[PDB]
RNA sequence: UGUGACCGUUAGCGCAUAGUACAGUAAUGGAAGUGCAUAAACCAAAUUAAAGGCUUAAAUUAAAAAUAAAAUGGCUGGUGCAAUGGCACAAAAAAUAAGAAAGUUUAAA
RNA sequence: AAUAAAUAAGUUUAAUACCUUUUGCAGCAUGGACCAGCGAUUAAAUGCCGGUAAUUAGCAAAGUUAAACUAACGAAAAAUA
RNA sequence: UAAGUCAGACGCAAAGCUACAAGGUUUCGCGUCAAAAGGAAAAAAGUCCGCCAGCGAGGCUAAGGUACAUAAA
């Protein structure tokens, strides 16, 4: 069981008797910590959902689809993840379009260490 | 002070010699936390009510018969093996050149505490004669000793007579006469004794 | 941390209290003064001695020994209060103790052989630490307490400690010299004690 | 009188004096209550925050000291510290027994 | 069930107290208005089973108590002579 | 372990009793709950997928889904 010092440290921002009354605050502290365990798990699901929405919106502006892009990347051996792809569509439109064109049309110029073999 | 000095402030016991007691009813995460490990309800979990031997009403232990045979009184004698008697002689704790009596056995340590007498039993292969006086003997011991040329005598002593045999100094230091020997034994014990013991035994050569 | 010869006899000089000078030399048996030091045996004997000295004159009162409390204080049913049977119950302020204290002894037993092992360990430890000294006598040539203190200080100058323990052959020993030593020793001396060899303990 | 890994004002005797106050026709039952000091619950008060342009080359200092919010006002009497109060036995002393029945004993110089 | 996880600070999503008792309780089953103090497997003797040591134990002081032990089939032949 | 337990529940599949009724009752085979958080079906003890030591804004899948609510043709 938490001590008085621990209980009141956790409950410093609670309302009414939940702030300074031990019996009321103790039950409010434990229930909140239970919410936090669930909250951390759900955070990872929600953020990935947001990335996909932004990628899909960018793809459809050019006439493409999210599912077509993911399949196309795996055929080209491109391993950029969704967090990076989401950020490219928002902040680097020109680079995001270049990735789409390579996947759809494959018209990029290859680079070799020895330019003149 | 150096590190190797010993004082009252750095003593500990040997590991494993002690273990902490279990104090129950002291928290959810403690051993035997809430209910003290007794369960939830019932007669067992309500204090001193039930004896550990009650079987529910069947009472199976008293469904067996009773025997009333009386064991022989000779279970009250101290038992001495012939093989143990020889070992003492070989080590030198007993003198085999003179008659051996129960007093010598008591002092040598063969017999621990005598209240009634000594019973001699067992088989042993001897090469030298032995003369021993005891209160009782079997047939295996008699044959073993006599085969080498010894003599086994069963001597009859009373309660007062046995005390004089074992602790004569207890009477001389107080200037008291020794107990007198018995006259004869009851005929019901015929075939149990060969002679009446003398409080000061007569030692002979072997 | 240094080399020790176990079970070997020791040669120890003898000093004089009156002047602090060496007078002769003697020998210490190796089985008593050069034995192994058992740390666990010392712990057991120390606990054994402390338990024996505890007095144990302590008592409390339970609900049957507190004054009053015979009658039932409330009706069993109807009042809306908790059911109660007596005012001297442990649950009530001013009630009895659930498990009262009783006058008791705290002493337990040890074999006489284990006590011997402890004494040898303690004597051996002193010799290996250089805290053991032998003198011819304590009262010969000394007529004042200050004189004795100065002599003892000179003899034990090569040591780390401060307090001293003095062991003699008892009051009726050395021609009743012990009586003189007791008289000279001041009352309530916190750093000096005198014991007979019969009362030596770990 | 002596000792304590016995207690320190919800403890220890019911009592740091009280078998008092008080309840009851009565027998009887039976409290509270030491000294000092920013503890808790509890009720009132306390919301916010802004700022846009003097021209720069020969000071001062025996010695030392001296510029900054952890804490509102109350009511209450916990905790911490102390003992002119209790608990347990120990030592000494005291108390105590006779066979006989109107009858003799036991006194150290 | 008055919070949690985040946020461009505008908001968005997750989310029916605790205890006791039950096959099953957010329970329209039970207990708690709140704070401080008090409040519940303790002691003795004996027995059983693990662990750690002593290497019999207690008195006494060359002698005594307590415990423990005490006959089962005398069965081997390994010689490069 | 000389411990606890001897109030059990439902789903699919059989039989007796009831009326080839009951979230009924009595046996029996497997599973789940009881003592099991997480995902799907609206809320969801017992159905379907699957067993939580802790943290992370990495990735692949199961049951079930892929015009809006609501991630994906
Ligand atoms: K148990
Ligand atoms: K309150
Ligand atoms: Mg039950
Ligand atoms: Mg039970
Ligand atoms: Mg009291
Ligand atoms: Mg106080
Ligand atoms: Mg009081
Ligand atoms: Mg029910
Ligand atoms: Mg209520
Ligand atoms: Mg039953
Ligand atoms: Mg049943
Ligand atoms: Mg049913
Ligand atoms: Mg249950
Ligand atoms: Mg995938
Ligand atoms: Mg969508």
């Amino acid at each position: 069981t938490f001590s008085r010092e621990q209980v009141f440290t956790f409950a410093k921002n609670f309302t009414g008797r939940a702030r300074n009354v031990y019996k009321v605050a103790l039950r409010r502290v434990e229930r909140g910590l239970q919410h936090s365990y669930v909250g951390r798990k759900e955070k990872k699901r929600t953020i990935r959902s947001l990335w996909i929405q932004r990628i899909n919106a960018g793809c459809r502006e050019h006439g493409f689809a999210y599912s077509a892009l993911i399949n196309g990347l795996n055929q080209e051996n491109i391993q950029l993840n969704r967090k990076v792809l989401s950020e490219l569509a928002m902040h680097e439109p020109d680079s995001f379009k270049a990735v789409l064109d390579q996947v759809r049309f494959m018209k990029g110029q290859e680079i070799y260490a020895n330019v003149e073999p | 002070n150096p590190n190797y000095f010993v004082h009252l402030g750095n003593l500990r016991p040997n590991p494993g010699a002690t273990q902490q007691r279990i104090r129950e009813g002291r928290g959810l995460s403690s051993r035997r936390g809430v209910s003290c490990g007794m369960g939830f309800k019932g007669q067992k979990a309500r204090g001193r009510s039930l004896h550990m031997l009650y079987d529910g009403g069947q009472l199976g232990l008293v469904k067996f018969p009773v025997t009333r045979q009386i064991p022989s009184y000779e279970v009250l004698y101290n038992q001495l093996g012939v093989s143990k008697l020889v070992e003492f002689i070989q080590l030198g704790l007993l003198d085999h050149t003179k008659t051996i009596t129960m007093k010598e056995l008591l002092n040598a340590g063969c017999v621990s505490s005598l209240k009634y007498g000594v019973l001699l039993y067992g088989n042993v292969s001897l090469s030298f004669p032995i003369n021993i006086e005891v209160t009782a003997c079997d047939d295996r011991a008699r044959r073993s000793i006599e085969a080498a040329g010894g003599k086994v005598t069963r001597v009859y002593y009373t309660k007062d007579g046995l005390e004089g045999l074992l602790f004569p100094k207890r009477f001389t230091d107080k200037n008291l006469p020794l107990p007198r020997p018995a006259v004869a034994w009851h005929p019901k014990f015929d075939g149990k004794f060969d002679a009446v013991g003398q409080i000061p035994p007569v030692y002979e050569a072997v | 941390p240094f080399e020790v010869e176990y079970h070997k006899d020791r040669e120890i000089p003898v000093c004089n209290v009156s002047d602090g000078s060496q007078v002769s030399t003697t020998t210490l048996n190796g089985k008593i003064f050069s034995d192994k030091v058992r740390l666990d045996i010392l712990h057991t004997v120390v606990r054994y001695l402390r338990a024996k000295w505890q007095q144990g004159t302590h008592k409390t009162k339970d609900r049957s020994e507190v004054s009053g409390g015979g009658r039932k204080p409330r009706p069993q049913k109807g009042s809306g209060r908790s059911r109660q049977g007596s005012i001297r119950s442990p649950i009530w302020r001013g009630g009895g103790c659930t498990f009262p204290k009783i006058p008791r002894s705290h002493a337990f037993k040890l074999p006489r052989n284990v006590v011997r092992i402890g004494i040898r360990s303690a004597l051996s430890a002193k010799a290996n630490e250089g805290r053991l000294f032998v003198v011819d006598s304590f009262v010969r040539g000394v007529e004042s307490y200050d004189q004795l203190k100065a002599g003892l200080a000179e003899v034990t100058k090569d040591a780390i400690g401060e307090s001293l323990l003095l062991v003699d052959s008892g009051e009726c020993g050395e021609d009743y010299s012990g009586v003189k030593l007791r008289r000279l020793l001041p009352k309530d001396s916190p750093r000096v004690e005198v014991l007979s060899y019969q009362d030596l303990t770990v």
